[PDB]
């Protein structure tokens, strides 16, 4: 049969083929600085005087999922844009949006402060049901 | 033939694949070589201490993940 | 105390991070490496909602909580469409797909996958849908032309592609009467290429043109004649098609991939995977 006939080797193009395989290069640089880049994404919340906003950022910079309490869909059915349950809302709206995203691993890095934070535990505890994982994947060598 | 290969007791056969997996070909024999000097006995006889050794000392997390992630992907799983 | 200090460490580095983005003189890892009255009427409402006390009760009570499906359709309708693109974009699909031209889409095109009558698969952007789960032609909602593609599917060529199905002349909604000009073909990714995205372009229509070039025998299952390029397509007709609508999924390999292989397909199953003394004392070491 002349279908039988298949390419040596394949042509993946997909800019995320390895990262979703895992054989996907993260950063082992930096070993002088802290903390470890070890993570294709990672989760940044940035709490303004006003709002709360949480982004979920690939190693190339470009924030895929992007929740902020100032979108108008989020605050309209939000009381007040700072708050602990805010910080909760927003992790689901945030999950959702990864949800949406179809990223399902990140890497979040809390500082000793900011863990101690009941608000962000509470997100973080969003985060863990909503299934988004705080921690990714290891790289496969 | 690392399964095949019955002289291999089987408990030692089972744990020289585990070990050595990433040894054994698509045809399912177990492929080694080192080449680690101009004579070839040497050579082979490096290939045969080698298999000696193997025989000697041979006398998932990756599972939960994929569920953690399909898990995931169900519930990320929701536009309808 | 002349000397500022950020409060936290994060806010350093944070800057630092955004100090790092921009080019420096100084060594850095990238450069080696790298309406109104609307928005008047909504604040009443905002303030309304300020004024309730039942919503301040429940925050100083810690119990508040938001409809995320509420909030859903509100961001869809707003902001929605520019978020579509950057997946897109991040994913490689109008480099892969236009060959670098960019567009913000317009259309909310959505996709699900029917499994048979009770649910249908969701097709997010970026999402996950095994091969097994892409058996059956997906259900689309959102003149009009519906393409569907795989971008990296294909098995021996880089930059070409395979179509799933192809429907022309779509009149406004309603998809069953698009013309068949592909038959629907089963996801067909090889083993050990990872996950493979497949996505479904939408195409606003001027005016309704035939593509009997892009017609092709149904059933079809030769990989000869499906092989194709969106760029040169989409330049024959990119007169009459601005692309408006985006839906794409990444699939790995699965047991459903070697029946489409071989039941239909009629050829084997692909597989790869990445690969990461006096002569002689002057040979050896002694001499």
């Amino acid at each position: 049969k002349e279908n039988e006939a298949v390419a040596p080797e394949f042509t993946n193009r997909n800019p995320r083929n390895l990262e979703l395989l895992g054989v996907a290069r993260k950063e082992r640089g930096w070993a002088t600085v802290w903390p470890n880049r070890e993570f294709w994404h990672r989760l940044r919340v940035v709490k303004t005087q006003h709002h709360v906003e949480a982004f979920v950022e690939h190693l190339n910079g470009q924030v895929v999922v992007s929740a902020s309490t100032r979108e108008w869909a989020i605050k309209k059915h939000l009381y007040s844009t700072r708050n602990v349950v805010a910080c909760e809302s927003i992790g689901r709206v945030l999950a959702q949006r990864c949800l949406e995203a179809g990223i399902n691993f990140m890497v979040y890095q809390p500082t000793p402060w900011e863990a101690s934070s009941d608000s962000i535990k509470r997100l973080q505890n969003a985060m863990t049901e909503s299934g988004v994982m705080l921690r990714e994947p290891r790289r496969i060598y | 033939h690392l399964a095949s290969a019955d002289w291999i007791e089987e408990p030692v056969r089972q744990k020289i694949a585990l070990t050595h997996k990433n040894k054994i070909n698509k045809a399912g024999e177990l492929v080694l070589t080192s080449e680690s000097s101009r004579y070839q006995f040497r050579n082979l006889a490096e290939c045969l201490q080698k298999i000696r050794d193997m025989i000697a000392e041979a006398s998932d997390a990756r599972l939960q993940r994929l569920r953690i992630e399909k898990m995931n992907r169900e519930r990320l799983r929701q536009k309808r | 105390e002349r000397l500022e200090k950020y409060r936290s460490f994060e806010r350093y580095r944070r800057r630092a991070e955004q100090e790092a983005r921009a080019p420096h003189w100084w060594r850095t890892y990238r450069e080696h490496f790298v309406r109104t009255q609307k928005l008047l009427e909504r604040k009443h409402f905002l303030r309304e909602l300020r004024a309730n006390v039942e919503e301040e009760r429940a925050a100083r009570l810690r119990t508040a909580s938001i409809p995320l499906e509420a909030v859903r359709a509100e961001w869809e309708r707003t902001c929605g469409p520019y978020h579509k693109q950057r997946l897109a974009e991040y994913y490689g699909l109008y480099r892969d797909l236009f060959h670098g031209a960019t567009f913000v889409p317009w259309v909310p095109l959505h996709v699900a996958y029917a499994v048979g009558e009770e649910d249908l698969i969701p097709v997010y952007h970026g999402n996950e849908v095994t091969p097994t789960e892409a058996s059956r032609a997906p259900e689309v909602t959102y003149l009009w032309t519906l393409l569907f593609i795989n971008l990296d599917g294909h098995l021996l060529e880089p930059d070409a592609e395979y179509v799933h199905w192809l429907l022309t002349n779509i009149p406004s909604n309603r998809v069953a009467e698009g013309q068949e000009t592909c038959p629907y073909l089963p996801p067909f990714p090889a083993r050990g290429s990872g996950f493979h995205r497949f996505a479904f372009l939408l195409f606003k229509q001027d005016k309704p043109i035939n593509f009997s070039e892009d017609t092709r025998p149904s059933p079809c299952y030769q990989l000869a004649q499906r092989t194709f390029r969106t760029f040169d397509f989409y330049k024959r007709h990119q007169e009459a098609m601005t692309p408006a609508g985006l839906a794409f999924f990444q699939c790995r390999w699965d047991d459903s991939v070697t029946h489409t292989f071989h039941q239909l397909l009629d050829m084997r199953e692909p597989v790869f995977e990445f690969v990461r003394l006096r002569y002689l004392d002057r040979y050896r070491d002694s001499h």
